[PDB]
């Protein structure tokens, strides 16, 4: 019908102008330029560094990646941080710098953005589902299954709704991240007596669904995230029902939103959402 | 005989102060040029009359700079001086947008909109706010405030049109002469080059919003929404705006709309973007058997077929937009015929006033407005089990009062019943 | 109504209590 | 009834916390087993 | 016999006629004898 219009697997190529950088601007490539498989020798992409990142915080790594460990759990300060990329090939190390390279293309962009750990910065996101129901008690459906509805954040740096989540601080888990995350971001103050046990009960069953590679605008050649997804589904929707949600820390709003297809939502989270509905075979 | 004194109402809101009519009216100004930028004071404000209607209809030209506080003054300065002092108060502000080009409704459909709309109006004594131009839904809210003119007799509710002065017919000859104009005849069918858009002759009051531009659309949006959260700020009243059909620029309006936390009543089946929202809505929260089919790829066919956008992003845009009106469920209302019934529009303009933001005393007062007695009931059930019992011994004598001067016996024996003692009333003013 | 419940119920494991 | 097929004892528990407000978790398993053991014979109970 | 709270309260008016119409008709058609707490507060006081 078409005539073989519109590609084969239409790659990521992140935006021009680098987030909150004063209007630094990228190496613009083509979608069929961004893979490492792929050789491009008409690439000049551009080192930039955050003022913030360079002023080395408590959770940025050392500006000489000399000695530390990719695609492994790696010990630093006696923490342990999980250096390990998702992807299947692994991550390639720069003889002649000591910088990581992105196995998932180019970006445009070396050197270490606002991401403070080269390589692999690992973020948990939480995805709160419970069903949408009417208040006669019956389940929403649509295209014969049933609907979900998650808990949704509006960020603070780029105003663009999102999945509640944060990046892995050192010597914790992704459990205690989730949590800590979920209650700083959506709940932002934290919850009472048994409302908090039960909250305890919503959070005692989760599943990772997914832990994917992030379409996030700040990655660069030597530092990207990648995500763990986990999702708390509330079968009964009474633990649901007890949350009071309020934005905190760096959330402005928050809120229940239907799942579908067509949200317009922050980096990759409508692939994560895509997981969590193939999953529990809800639509989308 | 022209007026020379005005009764302009303070800031405090305690009374009306006496003042010279030049000394009001020197604070709007108009702009001459789309160069200007300060203006010149307006010379073109008093009253029309229009052939076939007994009553004339105040127009101020005023800038797009002014303050909506001063209009709003200047709109309750001429209620003052018709009605007396103590003119009916509304409790209800109804913002009407949508198409501005013509179209014909279904006669069923028309009787239910214009049966809701009459009752919400006189039981309300609401201020319609429209777009004021003699097309389209403009000119259809003004063939239904048409008959509460002629019906009823004191009180009529205001028919407030406001109105971009460089697309009107007739423009040049308001401007000229010496204010105020008493009695000008507005010669709708003559040739006012380049202006081939007539303000509607059923439209009780006119604010033409001038910046200096000729044959430009949208520049009195802002300043309408400004003015209509004005009006709600100072009367203590819920602003509830009401979309029939309309264009791709209604549904911003009603995305600005229910991003500012003012409810809308959406007409379905009377097409276009109003049929998008209510299928939208349907698609997100209707829990009936026939919404299950719908999707979300049909919607976009439907916004396909219906706006005809020039390039996918647009499509995208306008579909995102559709999705984000329709996000929060209370702040949408749908009206439908299929579903709710044709007597049965107050009811949803009701359904939007308990949805927005107020208090229940003030809610309760709308309830017993639209003689809804279920409705109160079910509230003062919810309020009570709720624990929110103190507002209720707060605002029961304030209701009980409100019962008994609007003659609603049920709502008195309601009242009563509810542990309110009949010698504990107090007066609304101070003796 | 009875039914529409009936209907209704007819149609990685990770603890994150410790946060 | 369907409309107390949502009924648990969690809910129940929740409730008994929520409206007397015991001060030990003890105090609140005595209350909520002693409500339980009220109701256990469905003839002595009727419910209004 | 009549028992519940000592302290007082207020129940809504329909809840409190159904109540009073059942008491009155179950008091005259079996000459019941009512036992209550006596004092003047709460569910004794209502029973009055
Ligand atoms: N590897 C990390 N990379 C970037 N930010 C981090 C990292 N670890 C912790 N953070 C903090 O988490 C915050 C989340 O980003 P933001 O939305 O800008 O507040 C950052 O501003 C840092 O304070
Ligand atoms: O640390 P913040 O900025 O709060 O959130 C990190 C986000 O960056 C995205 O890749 C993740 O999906 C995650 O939602
Ligand atoms: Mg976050
Ligand atoms: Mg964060």
């Amino acid at each position: 019908v078409h005539g073989h219009t519109a590609e084969a697997a239409e790659w990521y190529v992140p935006p021009e102008e680098y987030p909150k950088s004063g209007g630094v601007k990228r190496y613009l490539i083509d979608a069929s330029m961004v893979p490492l498989s792929i050789m491009c020798p008409s690439y000049d992409p551009v080192e930039y560094t955050h003022p913030s990142v360079a002023a080395q915080p408590v959770w940025a790594d050392p500006a000489d990646p000399r000695k530390i460990k990719f695609n492994v759990k790696d010990e630093v300060n006696g923490k342990v941080v999980d250096r390990t990329s998702c992807h299947p090939s692994g991550i390639s190390i720069d003889s002649n710098t000591g910088r990581p390279i992105n196995p998932w293309g180019r970006t445009g962009m070396t050197g270490r953005g606002l991401l403070g750990k080269w390589g692999v910065n690992q973020a948990a996101d939480t995805v709160v589902t419970r069903w949408k129901r009417s208040p006669d008690g019956s389940i929403l459906e649509r295209d014969g299954k049933k609907v979900l509805e998650f808990v949704a954040i509006q960020r603070q740096d780029n105003k663009m709704w999102a999945i509640p989540g944060g990046f892995v601080d050192n010597g914790e888990d992704v459990a205690l991240t989730s949590g800590r995350e979920f209650m700083e971001e959506a709940l932002g103050m934290g919850m009472s007596a048994e409302s908090k046990d039960s909250l305890a009960a919503l959070f005692s069953s989760g599943t990772i669904v997914a832990r994917i590679y992030c379409e996030d605008p700040r990655n660069t050649d030597n530092a990207w995230v990648e995500t763990t997804c986990v999702n708390f589904h509330d079968e009964s929707g009474r633990h649901a029902a007890r949350l009071k949600l309020q934005g905190g820390d760096d959330a402005e709003h928050a809120r229940w939103m239907m799942v579908h297809g067509g949200l317009n939502l922050f980096a990759s989270h409508r692939t994560l959402l895509q997981h969590v509905t193939s999953a529990l075979n809800a639509y989308f | 005989v022209a007026a020379k004194t005005l009764l302009i109402e303070n800031e405090d809101g305690k009374g009306s102060t006496r003042m010279e009519v030049q000394d009001f009216m020197k604070r709007f100004h108009m702009h001459a040029s789309e160069d200007d930028k300060t203006g010149s004071p307006s010379t073109a404000w008093g009253t029309l009359r229009f052939p076939t209607k007994e009553a004339t209809a105040p127009y101020l030209r005023l800038s797009v700079n002014d303050d909506p506080e001063d209009a709003l003054l200047f709109v309750k300065a001429m209620l003052a001086q018709k009605y007396g002092e103590t003119y009916d108060r509304p409790s209800l502000i109804l913002s009407v947008t949508g198409g501005a080009r013509n179209f014909t409704l279904p006669p069923r459909l028309e009787t239910a909109i214009a049966k809701g709309l009459r009752l919400a109006a006189q039981r309300t004594n609401a201020w319609v706010v429209t777009g004021g131009t003699n097309t389209g839904v403009m000119k259809l809210t003004g063939q239904i405030m048409e008959a509460l003119s002629k019906t009823q007799s004191h009180f009529i509710p205001p028919t407030i049109g406001i109105a971009t002065y460089g697309v009107i017919i007739g423009g040049d000859d308001m401007t000229r002469g010496e204010p105020p104009k008493i009695g000008l005849e507005y010669e709708m069918h003559k040739k006012d080059p380049p202006k081939t858009t007539p303000l509607d002759d059923n439209h009780n009051l006119f604010l033409l919003v001038d910046d200096g531009s000729t044959n430009k659309f949208g520049k009195e949006i802002k300043f309408r929404a400004a003015f209509e959260n004005a009006a709600g700020q100072a009367f203590a009243a819920p602003v509830v705006t009401i979309v029939v059909q309309g264009g791709p620029g209604t549904l911003g309006t009603a995305l600005q709309a229910v991003r500012q936390g003012t409810p809308i009543v959406v007409v379905d089946g009377s097409g276009l973007a109003a049929d998008v929202l209510a299928y939208a809505y349907n698609f997100m929260h209707n829990p009936l058997t026939r919404f299950k089919s719908y999707t979300i790829d049909d919607l976009r066919q439907k916004v396909a077929q219906t706006f005809n956008p020039k390039s996918s992003q647009q499509l995208t845009n306008l579909l995102d937009s559709a999705l984000e009106c329709v996000q929060d469920p209370n702040l949408v209302v749908v009206y439908s015929l299929q579903e709710s019934g044709i007597d049965e529009f107050d009811d949803c303009i009701l359904k939007a006033i308990f949805s927005s933001q107020g208090k229940l005393g003030n809610k309760l007062k709308q309830a017993m407005y639209f003689d809804q007695l279920d409705v109160a009931k079910r509230a003062l059930s919810e309020a009570s089990k709720n624990g929110q019992h103190n507002e209720i011994a707060a605002c029961i004598n304030d209701n009980l009062m409100a019962a008994m001067m609007h003659n609603k016996p049920h709502f008195v024996e309601l009242y009563l019943g509810f542990d309110a003692k009949i010698y504990e009333l107090k007066p609304s003013e101070e003796v | 109504i009875s039914f529409r419940f009936s209907l209704d119920q007819q149609a990685n494991r990770l603890n994150s209590a410790v946060a």
